[PDB]
């Protein structure tokens, strides 16, 4: 029971997730939608049927060796992994899942918020600079840190971007210093480049 | 009908994963298979097994040697034990209610539990240190300001964060964790609030780390 690993679509445009296996038409197919960090949700059962609550935008078919989940006016919130599941009188088999992406979403610049070490963390003899990056699209940024204008090439941890609930992306970056290192420079800069343009935020030990 | 699995945590190599799923809004003695499925990070759904209220079991053949699942009518729940674990057993485990195969409608899984992340590791459980991220003019945008909490150095995942015990929800943004080379995680949660009432409103983040049975409520002051 196989599915394409990924499929992409424009917003409002219809996408098809296929599931294929021998004599699949002789089996009852279910479809599950699983958004990131969430449980799977039954979206189609008995090839064609929607559970109460599932909108008409979702529909299913199953003929021959291929079953198809169709979603018509695809919105960004429809992005998920879709799994098919085929039933016999004796067994079931899960599909390997298909990730759906919506592509032509409007461009969005990142919001950057940068926090200095709390006095509490300093008294615990550590110093973390926290750079939080929000509301950008597409979901790719580059993060560079500077200390007094020179590149910081170590002690940085940056997450991969992940989807927010409003369908834009977020990421975060951490610069971990000793209190000594923190106080030994005049300025620190977190710089976030997105689509060729850059947003920089500064903190300084002298507040 | 709702399913609630027991909380996330760590299991040592060769140890036994042990989970329960409490069933509400319905009875266990209903005509359904009560099942367990797992999902290793970045992977697909893998069925583990199922019991009926009678006690009959069906297990994934590949796991049957290590798996035991049972029911408890008096507590309206069923449970899973998976022994001799390895790093391959690290996964989000789901409980699910499974319809009996019907000749007209087939079968289906509904509903699912919320999922619980079980991490197989030799390292010790470690609760988070929480630090406030104070609002200031440098975190201000006209009528709104950002403030937050830094949740440092915990293991394993996950951490959950709410604000003012859940009374503050709009403007909340909790970021995914980084993994440090130390083997420990950190994350941050930020909330955007009116900038005009920083001297008036109390903001507290409620940081939940279930693997260590720890919750920290940290006041964040301007």
């Amino acid at each position: 029971l196989t599915q394409p690993p990924s499929v992409s679509v424009s917003p409002g445009q219809t996408v098809n997730i296929t599931c294929s296996g021998d004599t699949l038409g002789d089996k009852y197919v279910c479809w599950y939608q699983q958004k990131p960090g969430q449980s799977p949700v039954l979206v189609i059962y008995q090839d064609t049927k929607r559970p109460s609550g599932i909108p008409e935008r979702f529909s299913g078919s199953n003929s021959g060796d291929t079953a198809t989940l169709t979603v018509s006016g695809t919105q960004a919130m429809d992005e998920a992994d879709y799994y098919c599941q085929a039933w016999d009188s004796s067994s079931f088999v899960f599909g390997t899942g298909t990730k759906v992406t919506v592509l032509r979403q409007p461009k969005a610049n990142p919001t950057v918020t940068l926090f200095p070490p709390s006095s509490e963390e300093l008294q615990a003899n550590k110093a973390t600079l926290v750079c939080l990056i929000s509301d950008f699209y597409p979901g790719a940024v580059t993060v560079a840190w500077k200390a007094d204008g020179s590149p910081v090439k170590a002690g940085v941890e940056t997450t991969k971007p992940s989807k927010q609930s409003n369908n834009k992306y977020a990421a975060s970056s951490y610069l971990s210093l000793t209190p000594e290192q923190w106080k030994s420079h005049r300025s620190y800069s977190c710089q976030v480049t997105h689509e060729g343009s850059t947003v920089e935020k500064t903190v300084a030990p002298t507040e | 009908v709702q399913l609630q699995e027991s909380g996330p945590g760590l299991v040592k190599p060769s140890g036994t994963v042990s989970l329960t799923c409490a069933v509400s809004g319905g009875s266990i003695s209903s005509s359904y298979w009560w099942s367990w499925v797992r999902q290793p990070p970045g992977k697909g759904l893998e069925w583990i097994g199922e019991i009926y209220h009678s006690g009959n079991t069906n297990y994934n053949p590949s796991l049957k040697s290590r798996v035991t699942i049972s029911v408890d009518k008096s507590k309206n729940l069923f449970s899973l034990k998976l022994s001799s674990v390895t790093a391959a057993d690290t996964a989000v485990y789901y409980c699910a209610r499974v319809a009996l195969f019907d000749i007209l409608t087939g079968g289906w899984f509904d509903p699912w539990g919320q999922g619980t992340l079980v991490t197989v590791s030799s390292a010790g459980t470690k609760g988070p240190s929480v630090f406030p991220l104070a609002p200031s003019s440098k975190s201000t945008s006209g009528g709104t300001a950002a403030l937050g909490c830094l949740v440092k150095d915990y293991f394993p995942e996950p951490v959950t964060v709410s604000w003012n015990s859940g009374a503050l929800t709009s403007g909340v943004h909790t970021f995914p964790a980084v993994l440090q080379s130390s083997g420990l995680y950190s994350l941050s949660s930020v909330v955007t609030v009116p900038s005009s009432s920083l001297g008036t409103q109390t903001y507290i983040c409620n940081v939940n780390h279930k693997p260590s049975n720890t919750k920290v409520d940290k006041r964040v002051e301007p």
